[PDB]
Formats: structure tokens, C-alpha cells, sequence
């Protein structure tokens, strides 16, 4: 999962 | 503010293929000359801007057989379609002629774009 | 010896979400209390292991509607949607709880896993 | 494009  | 998971577009289209190639859920049938192709609609129209235009038709989008033009061959219909279903295209020498033809034809503008660029190379 | 075109899965993904915001080819309605969601039956298998076993059943992949456990949070199946057709969770504070407890049902493993991770981190 |  990331910071888009 | 949301957060992404890297990896859930591939493990879609994974599991699209996966359906794909057990025959789960596909709804229609691609002909190409002699051979027939199975798959899903919506992937179809994901992937290639004739069957776009093919299944928002309001009288082709209830069709189950769809017959392409006889100058399609069915081994560059076949690359394509493993393209749509898992982001690789099996480009070869004896085969890119062919790829590139039923890519304009389907409308499939980033394929169209490799194979003009490896004509060019060689 | 395939090549591949990295945003292609991407791309697919898009195209299917702009699909499901038109309402095109969508063939099933899931019923979360008085609200209602249309979607594709593929794509919610591709996401979720509860709807895999549900459109993989002889009877039930012929349903056009799916009635969830009264139980589940609406908001919550929305932003589980909205997941599935981006791969961008909409996770706040308020939402966690009814987001955990939706991916749980679903069967979204990777959802369920960032929720019990940021969930230990407060 | 890339070699995968
Ligand atoms: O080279 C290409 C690939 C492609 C895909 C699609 N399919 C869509 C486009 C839009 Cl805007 N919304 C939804 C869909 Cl399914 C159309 C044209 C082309 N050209
Ligand atoms: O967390 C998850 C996400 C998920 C998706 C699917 N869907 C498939 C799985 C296979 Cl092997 N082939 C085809 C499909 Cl559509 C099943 C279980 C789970 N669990
Ligand atoms: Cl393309
Ligand atoms: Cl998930």
C-alpha cells in the first residue's frame, strides 16, 4: 500500500 | 486522501484471465476465419476501441457471436487477446505484420505504436 | 520472450470503472439494506472471495440480484467498490471499523490486512 | 513497453  | 494497493489492477486482470481460461462468465464469441475465441465483453471493450464501439451499440451489445473482417488472421487475433487478458505480447519476426494489422483493425493504439517502432529498427 | 506494456492492468482497470460509471454491461445488482449497487459480476470475482464462490455456483451465477448479510454497512460496501474498480481505499477513522468488517465478508485479504495494520498503529 |  502507498500514498498515491 | 486514499491509500493504493501497487498490485491490485495486475491481480485483477490475473484473476480475469484465470476466469478466461477456465471459459467463466465469458459471454461472447469472437470468430476470426475458421476459429472460434472466447471471452468477456467488458475486457474486450477495456482493451481495444472496435469492440468499444461494438458492445455500446445498442443492438450489437446483446450479441453472443461477433464475426470479424475474413482478412483477420486468427494467430494475430489470438496474441492480441492473451495481450488483453495479461499485458504481454508475444512480438516475433514471423508474426509482428500480422500483430500490427489486427491491432489497427481492433484499435489498440499502444500496440499499433511497438510495432511501428520494431519495423522501424530492423 | 513476450514484452510487456507496464500500464496496460492499469488502463483495463480505468476503462472497466468508467464502464460501471456509465452503467454499461453491468449485469448484477448487490443489495447492501435499502441501498443498491450495480456492478460486474467478473470484476466483483476478481476482487472477492465471497462473490468467486457465489458467480462460480450453478444456480447462483444466473442471478442478476445478490442480497448481502443484513449486517453489512452500506458505506462500507461502497468503499470496498470503489476499491475493487481503482485499487484506491478510501480508509478514514470513522470508516475502519465498517471497512474491516465488509472486507472480512468479502473475503479481500489485502483489505482486511492494511485495516489490522493501521488499526495496531492507533 | 519493457522485457518482464
Ligand atoms: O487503443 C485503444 C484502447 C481503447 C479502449 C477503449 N475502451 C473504453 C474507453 C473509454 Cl473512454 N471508456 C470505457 C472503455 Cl471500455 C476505447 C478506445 C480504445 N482505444
Ligand atoms: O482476497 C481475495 C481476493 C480473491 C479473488 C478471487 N477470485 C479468483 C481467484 C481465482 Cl484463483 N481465479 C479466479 C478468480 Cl476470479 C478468489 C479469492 C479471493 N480472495
Ligand atoms: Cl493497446
Ligand atoms: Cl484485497
Amino acid at each position: 500500500w502507498v500514498i498515491p | 486522501s486514499c491509500i493504493q494497493f501497487t498490485r491490485h489492477a495486475s491481480d485483477v486482470l490475473l484473476n480475469l484471465n484465470r476466469l478466461r481460461s477456465r471459459d467463466i462468465l465469458t459471454d461472447v464469441v469472437i470468430v476470426v476465419s475458421r476459429e472460434q475465441f472466447r471471452a468477456h465483453k467488458t475486457v474486450l471493450m477495456a482493451c481495444s476501441g472496435l469492440f468499444y464501439s461494438i458492445f455500446t451499440d445498442q443492438l450489437k451489445c446483446n450479441l453472443s457471436v461477433i464475426n470479424l473482417d475474413p482478412e483477420i488472421n486468427p494467430e494475430g487475433f489470438c496474441i492480441l487477446l492473451d495481450f488483453m487478458y495479461t499485458s504481454r505480447l508475444n512480438l516475433r519476426e514471423g508474426n509482428i505484420m500480422a500483430v500490427m494489422a489486427t491491432a489497427m483493425y481492433l484499435q489498440m493504439e499502444h500496440v499499433v505504436d511497438t510495432c511501428r517502432k520494431f519495423i522501424k529498427a530492423s
